[PDB]
């Protein structure tokens, strides 16, 4: 398990990788494991000009 | 078969194509941290995912330069991902919609004169609905040439209007890839700006004709795998756009289609080209 | 014969550029107001003037929609613009200083593993000497990331680097328009900054080595006018960049070559096809 | 009683500031998209939480208008909050790193004759850490003038320096509230910027030297809930910076303390008057 | 439960259907051969199956006669089978094509007047595309009123007609049971005329707005088992008619829909 | 089946005996 940095929760997110995008299941805060030895979870940087698809 | 995948961050869709890159060999991830140029690489080939359109082709480019082979390749990442370049290569092929371009605060101001009100002014590098605006007369276009002037990238200078199109509450989106068609939705929104970033509602599209079309606006580019925009209008179908990092996530799920394994099939496809 | 010139400003080179396409034929003066596309235009070669790097880039591109050929073109303007894409270009064919490009700012933290310090930061689309740093460890690379960083052009997340060259107290600034070397000056200054448009000050260059390196270097793009920049090193000569809007008005008062002319002639010549 | 909350997003904080308020009376959370003036609030103080400092600071003034006092107020968001005016505030009455500000390049050139090398570059408005450079030679202060002068923010037109203060591995982050002090807290890194924002990790402090110095800067401004940051060095204490948008998460959790409780109280007090 | 089939002839639509009463309890044929009325029928719903849409509308009739329930009933085999009467049902509630109907030759020649050319002059009751024509101006009117006017048939002295609409090749065909939508197909043509009659091509349709308009247009009759026919056109889409009789084999193949299944579970809902 | 149509229509079962479909009238279809 894990706290999300947005609501407090302590959660499962299974098997994930670095840099991998989590939705948190309490609050659907969207979420970035900036860290996996201490397993840690932040929110995204913001949105640059020329993001996307 | 080394099969590298560059990333910014691990999206549905990154961890899609990751599954399906394994199954046909060993699978690098590439972290954008871990590129650096000139290198020593040992890959058949790249799939492009970085989130940055610039950093996406930029690193296109570099891979080729180390000889490896790039899907999507640094040329069709420049001409689809610019609205412009991309424009002029779709007007011989498909309809669109009409369009025009500027140089200037002083030419743009003659824009309306072709168009008519309402037009629509976009940057030519963005997505996700980002910078759109719908110009209803003189003194919106006034104010917003003013705020393009004012800011700091070059880019905004480029001036790329369209006549605004009348949609149905929703627009197409379908995916090509390698010239085939492997699904399309459309993108449900009660504002004009229907991108499912903001946030759209997918719903599956059988449409013929949207295959039909879109399959045509991929040869007009003639390689790689592209998610293209479409207008229903009065007129018919209009291709608006083609944008070279595809996502899918809502797509795959509404249409039970296989975005991702057809990328990475493809991906395979020119590893052994 | 119609000759178009596009323009922001007519600086001394663009009225040299006038006088000279006088001489064969009618003169077409385009400010960048007169440009809207799709227009129509009669012209049979549109030679590319415009201040802004972009703005050239488009215009170029915009014109050859139009079917009208432009010097330089916008494949030249794009490739030779964009210091990574020029080095890439250039490497392999002529010696260059050695440099280093990432995608991020902790992949940009590695480049002193290859190239030490101290080493040149500086923006892929610039000009003039704009934006240049010498970083002499790690506190100033952190500096210049951190700043690059916050600034808004997606642009300025392409990381590219150079070993830092001593040279002799100047650099070398050759033309090769078409394929023929025009001449050249060296630019004296006692900054490391040797541009003119920074104070640097122009001295005939007669070196034959650097003629032959010139025109090497124009081979690696294979078409149109171009300023090139060498620097005089422990180890030889090296390119550095090339540039494709030209100026030219200190080197052609310094050496007498008429560089308007010869770009002009060349002009004229793709007007033929 | 009635007390507004101000904020950008709900948090562990402005969640623990709401049940702190409500045991004095009924607690009205206002979200940016709530606040529109001239408008009819009926509150007797709000506490202003809003992430943005300038954001924090109109909204301050904005409430103050209508007759309803804000915690903090907006004369001590704006002298607080600006690192030059506050330094101005604090330089009679405690202990700084000794500062330079200069109103231009040229100027800026000249600041390292006073504060020697290495020195440090910050901007007055910034928080985080951001735009933090330590600056070792001559170079280097030419490279962040160089990106500060294409970055076009007028604020990164105001050149402030402080020099580079050798801390031991840490710096302090203290709290007072309304003159009383609430705690205080060490903030580790290896790196010279210890935020906690940047990675540091906070301790207790107990030290009452630093009780001391935190009271005694508070009353360099006279009001207001403050985050007061101390830096030891070879010359004893320092206040490096105070800020009128106190974080405290980290600090309450380490220390044990109420800062909610604290800040809530404080703003019950100026409502009353 | 025991449900009755009446046919004409066993198509795969009858047969799928009898296979899925058959799920539900005890089925029972019925050939038109065994259809005699006054009689003695055990039965607690039938299905109406007959190819002619007369045969379909009077067998409804006379087994509600027998207090047996209809799918579909034969108040909605005459409304949502005559174009006329569905027209002026659904112009309340959905968009149609402009249309007009006249009374006699002479009032049929003014028609254009309120159309313009070039329309489209079909019979009220016709099925299959049959007796269409695309009518470009004046002479072309007259050729049809003339042919009309020659015909036995006295319905053919009702003239209906509507404005061309440009389709884009192709129509859409919509399947709306007890309300709820189960599927909708594109019928594509070289010609004008798109029928899988005539030759029409089916390809599956999952445009959200045919399934909204489609269960609007099933909204104007309230009841049963309707096939309804809609058209893209530069105003967006028009309910052209509505069929009381579906066929769906093609339609079912191309969407994988049960539009067989939905049909029983319907008439055994109706007969309880 | 006694009226199943075939790639016409089964006339008979006694003794089996396939029969073209018949003449299509102006009321039929759907
Ligand atoms: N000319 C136009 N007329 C009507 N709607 C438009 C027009 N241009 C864009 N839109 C709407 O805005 C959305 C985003 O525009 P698009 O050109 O695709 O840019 P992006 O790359 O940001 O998606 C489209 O999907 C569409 O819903
Ligand atoms: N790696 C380097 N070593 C030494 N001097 C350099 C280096 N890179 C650039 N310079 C100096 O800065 C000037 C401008 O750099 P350049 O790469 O030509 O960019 P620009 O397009 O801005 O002219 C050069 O003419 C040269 O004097
Ligand atoms: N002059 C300095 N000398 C040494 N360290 C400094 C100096 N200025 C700032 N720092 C370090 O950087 C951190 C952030 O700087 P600060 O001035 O507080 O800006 P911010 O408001 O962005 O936090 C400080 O907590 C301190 O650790
Ligand atoms: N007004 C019209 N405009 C364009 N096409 C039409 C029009 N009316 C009929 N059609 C075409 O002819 C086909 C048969 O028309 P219709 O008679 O209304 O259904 P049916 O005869 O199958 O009961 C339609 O599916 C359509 O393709
Ligand atoms: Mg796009
Ligand atoms: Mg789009
Ligand atoms: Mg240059
Ligand atoms: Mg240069
Ligand atoms: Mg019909
Ligand atoms: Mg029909
Ligand atoms: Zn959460």
């Amino acid at each position: 398990m894990v706290e999300c940095p947005v609501c407090g929760s302590e959660i499962e997110i299974g098997e994930v990788e670095l840099h991998q995008i989590v939705e948190c299941p309490v609050c659907g805060a969207e979420l970035e494991v900036v860290s996996l030895e201490p397993l840690t979870l932040e929110e995204l940087p913001e949105v640059e000009e020329d993001w996307g698809e | 078969m080394r099969i590298g995948i560059t990333y910014t961050v691990l999206r549905r869709e990154e961890m899609a194509i990751k599954e399906r890159a394994g199954e046909f060999g060993e699978v690098v991830m590439l972290h954008e941290d871990d590129l650096l140029f000139p290198g020593n690489y040992d890959l058949d080939v790249v799939i492009i995912r970085n989130v940055s359109h610039f950093k996406a082709l930029y690193t296109a480019r570099l891979f080729e330069s180390e000889g490896i082979p790039t899907v999507n390749s640094s040329r069709l990442i420049f001409e689809a991902g610019d609205k412009l370049f991309a424009t002029l290569r779709l007007a011989g092929k498909v309809p669109v919609p009409e369009w025009k371009a500027a140089l200037s605060e002083g030419g743009a101001l003659r824009v309306p004169d072709s168009l008519g009100y309402p037009l629509v002014s976009k940057p030519v590098f963005g997505s996700w609905g980002r910078l759109l605006a719908k110009v209803n007369d003189r003194d919106s276009l006034e104010a917003v040439l003013e705020h393009r002037k004012w800011m700091k990238n070059p880019l905004y200078g480029i001036h790329y209007f369209q006549e605004f199109v009348e949609k149905p509450g929703r627009d197409i989106r379908s995916y090509v890839i390698g010239g085939e068609f492997v699904g399309a939705i459309y993108r449900y929104s009660n504002h004009w700006i229907t991108n499912t970033a903001r946030g759209g509602k997918a719903e599956p599209c059988s449409d013929p004709e949207v295959e039909e079309l879109s399959v045509k606006a991929w040869e007009a580019f003639g390689e790689g795998a592209l998610a293209i925009d479409i207008f229903e209008s009065e007129k018919g179908l209009l291709v608006n756009e083609v944008n070279p990092n595809m996502e899918f996530k809502n797509a795959a799920r509404v249409t039970g289609a296989d975005m991702a394994g057809k990328l990475v099939e493809y991906a395979v496809e020119v590893a052994k080209t």
